């Protein structure tokens, strides 16, 4: 039962169009036929696009070809002008620089996802929410932002804020290793990432909608703020992937406790201490250096030894488990990819959008479109708006108290390109 | 780069291949088939392809539910204005319009 009928090519007739032979004509190309041969490689393989697209007794000049078949133009200046005039022809350096260049063609289109001809429409979106029984959510911190957490890297964003306390990269700032050295420098900041209490978006009670009606695969969240569960989402329908404030962990003994026992700590600048640890941390600080001389601290102690840690994912840190275990038995089994109010810039959980099957539809609700990825619809502006109005031609209800107020208010949706339309109020 | 972990994603074998191809070559004037595309195929990463499975990534599992922590994927698709070659996008709707 193969629904890639969408991707599948038509088999052209023979070897390109060449075999002085036309020197500035030359057996050019149309949209179509590299569309085509960009689908044919991606449909039979690399090996099986090399047999047939070439001829069976060949020279160095259709290695040039094959990247303008494939819809790319070789910008090398010196060698162009070699080509247009002359026409084995080449020569042995630039027969390699071909070479190499064709290999990355090939690559750049096989790691290139191919956008659905036939899903590029709002109507097709909803439709297709319509028959969906497992459907797989992506979110990011624009969920949230509504409800006055800034995300990451916005103008606006967390990033930001810190970036004017100054710091080369204010990335660093969950940086694992960086912990490991210097736990002050988390902590110093700590405090803004605390999760509030008890509230949830609209968006969020879509995604409960969606697990309502049984359609709901998996929300994955990389958001820490524990929002989700508030909402109504399921235990097993969610995924935390990038860790949250449930708990943390000591450094050095692995000792787990209720995250809320550190909460205090953080509000007010403190490092959190493992009391376990407290005793040898005692004789390697022994002037009480947790706050906002080292001579005693030997040189196989760090700042961090018995400091607790909260069990959100560092950067360089492991991923909690389950996430792991449930992308193996999820992206084969989906049937919708959506991705809500995320840059999508922090792998694994990025390359949930590489590793999907190739039919399977792909929609983007986000202020920005993500320009590294080929989505096949991307609804750009406020994910509480567009929530809002995908629901209602769905002849939906959503699950929030605002929705009495919003079920009747009026979005308008302007196309700028194929599958991207600008949803305002 | 540490496998499976979060990372912020936004050359050895380079030389290899231009020393590889430079000694099948160098003896000779005139290329062959199965010379050239065995010269193509080693600069390509192993994959998988539609007919031999409709279940097949969109990367053509380069990158894969098996392979995704190790995926090269990112770096092939990401061919900036600054590399050699240039990408001309291409999209073909169905439309009734
Ligand atoms: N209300 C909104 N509706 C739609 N999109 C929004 C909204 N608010 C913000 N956005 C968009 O969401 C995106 C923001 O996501 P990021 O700031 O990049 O953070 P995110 O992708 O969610 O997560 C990345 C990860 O990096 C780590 O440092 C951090 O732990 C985070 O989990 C931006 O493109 C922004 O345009
Ligand atoms: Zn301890």
């Amino acid at each position: 039962s193969m629904s890639n009928d969408v991707l599948k090519p038509e088999t052209p007739k023979g070897p390109i169009i060449i075999s002085s032979n036309g020197i500035f004509y030359g057996p050019s190309f149309t949209k179509r036929e590299s569309l085509n041969a960009r689908m044919f490689l991606k449909y039979y393989g690399a090996h099986k696009f090399l047999d047939t697209y070439l001829p069976e007794d060949l020279n160095s000049l259709y290695i040039y070809y094959l990247i303008k078949l494939l819809g790319f133009e070789v910008k090398d200046q010196a060698l162009i002008g070699t080509i247009n005039s002359i026409v084995d022809p080449l020569a042995k350096k630039q027969t390699v620089r071909l070479i190499k260049d064709l290999q990355r063609a090939i690559n750049k289109v096989l790691c290139t996802r191919l956008r659905l001809s036939n899903f590029f429409t709002i109507d097709h979106f909803i439709q297709k929410l319509h028959t969906a029984r497992k459907i797989l959510v992506l979110t990011g911190a624009g969920v949230s932002t509504s409800l006055g957490i800034p995300d990451f890297r916005s103008s606006e964003g967390f990033y930001s804020k810190i970036k004017h306390l100054g710091l080369d990269d204010p990335q660093d700032v969950f940086n694992y290793n960086i912990f490991m050295h210097d736990p002050s420098v988390f902590y110093n900041i700590a405090n803004m990432v605390l999760p509030p209490e008890k509230i949830y978006s609209p968006l969020h009670s879509f995604i409960k909608m969606l697990q309502m009606k049984g359609k709901l695969l998996r929300n994955y969240t990389q958001n820490i703020d524990n929002l989700e569960s508030y909402a109504g989402i399921s235990t097993d329908k969610l995924v935390q992937c990038h860790g949250s404030f449930a708990t943390a962990t000591c450094v050095t003994c692995h000792w787990n406790l209720p995250g809320e026992r550190i909460f205090n700590k953080i509000r007010n600048l403190e490092l959190p201490l493992c009391p376990y640890c407290y005793k040898k941390r005692r004789e390697y600080f022994p002037e009480g250096y947790n706050n906002k001389s080292m001579s005693e601290r030997p040189p196989y102690i760090l700042n961090s030894y018995g400091v607790l840690k909260p069990d959100i994912t560092f950067f360089g840190e492991a991923l909690p488990n389950k996430f792991h275990k449930s992308i193996r038995e999820d992206i084969l089994e989906c049937d919708l990819l959506i991705c809500i109010g995320t840059s999508l810039k922090v792998a694994p959980v990025s390359e949930i959008v590489n590793m999907v099957p190739s039919h399977v539809p792909q929609v983007l609700i986000n202020r920005d479109p993500v320009k590294h990825a080929e989505f096949d619809l991307s609804l750009l502006g406020y994910c509480d708006d567009i929530a809002a109005m995908v629901a209602q031609k769905c002849g939906w209800t959503i699950p929030h108290k605002k929705w009495n107020d919003l079920k009747n208010k009026n979005f308008k949706s302007q196309e700028k390109d194929k599958g991207v339309y600008v949803v305002t109020s | 780069t540490h496998p499976g972990k979060m990372e912020l994603v936004y050359r050895k074998s380079d030389r290899e291949l231009t020393k590889n191809i430079l000694w099948r070559i160098a003896d000779k004037t005139t290329y062959d088939k199965e010379t050239i595309t065995d010269l193509i195929e080693q600069g390509i990463p192993k994959h998988s392809y539609l007919s031999g499975n409709p279940l097949t990534s969109v990367t053509n599992d380069i990158c894969s539910v098996e392979n995704y922590e190790t995926s090269s994927a990112f770096f092939y698709q990401q061919v900036h204005k600054k590399d050699r070659l240039q990408y001309l996008p291409l999209y073909a709707v169905s439309t009734f319009e």
